[PDB]
């Protein structure tokens, strides 16, 4: 199963957390109505580049429902020092500075 | 495990107003799932010139880069054209992976024709085999602080080698691996400078330095520094 990519804008709606197992999960609102779709959700530390770092522990996360300002959390597996959790694609993308260790 | 890039062919001679194709392969796909990108970048390196960025995200092209050159293709198949070519294009292109650190770059096509951001290195240093030389990388015309500054060496006519980069703000940095004991990268944060120390100097180390950002619309390179070890 698959979806396009969400088209419109995430916010955090609470502080990243550490997870018990050193990951990290996020809770997100979305305010698009083009669900379901697809979450863009990465790590990197360059945010000029974007070049990926950890990875996504939430296969295939997702926006479930069609109506505005729903929301879904998704886990994260960051890597060693800094880094940037990046949700969503283009201007509207949202960045939190994630330290693990 | 580091990814390859192979370009083909190695040379192109064309007369001027051909069209022309050249290959751009990568060992591991560069498409992100993800975020659904391809990143891969395009470079032109012109004679007596640094790199400059020409395509990236694999199709985006650069800021007065020409519509004659179209940058195709996904995962691990690339392919830059050029619709109409001016000897003014002259030049070697390089493919660059961006997916994963280390980056990498492919081994270059020559093309052969028959018919306000400023980051300032010095001059050619020539050194003793043994030596150690430190390298200046002086940057004006935007925000130092935040922004990754990263080296690459250059063999001449050679694909390009990124040895790392540095934060000037934290501090941190990520080595290539390959040269993890032959550099050191330091800021200067209270004049905008960036330094890269090259340690137990061989003939080997000899090429053209260059720092540099890079990645996307905001990609610069200083003008090299040429090491020659004697
Ligand atoms: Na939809
Ligand atoms: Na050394």
């Amino acid at each position: 199963v698959s979806y396009s990519l969400c088209t419109a804008a995430f916010t955090f709606t609470k502080i990243p957390a550490e997870t018990l197992h050193g990951t990290v999960t996020v809770e997100v609102q979305y305010a698009g109505t083009d669900g379901p779709c697809k979450v863009p959700a990465q790590m990197a530390v360059d945010m000029q580049t974007l070049t990926p770092v950890g990875r996504l522990i939430t296969a295939n996360p997702v926006i479930t429902e069609s109506t505005e300002n729903s929301k879904m959390m998704l886990e994260l597996d960051p890597p060693f020092g800094d880094s940037y959790i990046v949700i969503g694609v283009g201007e509207k993308k949202i960045t939190h500075h994630w330290h693990r260790s | 495990m580091d990814i390859v890039m192979s370009q083909s062919p190695s040379s192109l001679a064309v007369s001027v107003g051909e069209k022309i194709t050249m290959s751009c392969k990568s060992s591991q796909s560069l498409l992100y799932s993800n975020n659904e990108k391809n990143y891969l970048a395009w470079y032109q390196q012109k004679p007596g010139q640094s790199p400059k960025l020409l395509i990236y995200w694999a199709s985006a092209r650069d800021s007065g880069v020409p519509d004659r050159f179209t940058g195709s293709g996904s995962g691990t198949d690339f392919t830059l054209t050029i619709s109409s070519v001016k000897a003014e294009d002259l030049a070697v292109f390089y493919c660059q992976q961006y997916y994963s650190y280390p980056y990498t770059f492919g081994g270059g096509t020559k093309l052969e024709i028959k018919g306000q951001v400023q980051l300032q290195q010095p001059g050619a240093e020539l050194l003793k085999p043994g030596a150690s030389v430190k390298l200046s990388c002086k940057a004006s015309g935007y925000s130092f602080s935040n922004y990754w500054m990263h080296w690459v060496k250059q063999r001449p006519g050679q694909g390009p080698e990124w040895i790392g980069m540095i934060h000037p703000n934290s501090g941190n940095t990520k080595y290539n691996e390959k040269f993890k004991n032959k550099a050191t990268l330091t800021v200067d944060k209270s004049s905008s400078m960036v330094y890269m120390q090259l340690s137990s100097l061989t003939s080997e180390d000899s090429a053209v330095f260059y720092c540099a950002r890079l990645g996307n619309d905001m990609d610069y390179w200083g003008q090299g520094t040429s090491v020659t070890v004697s």
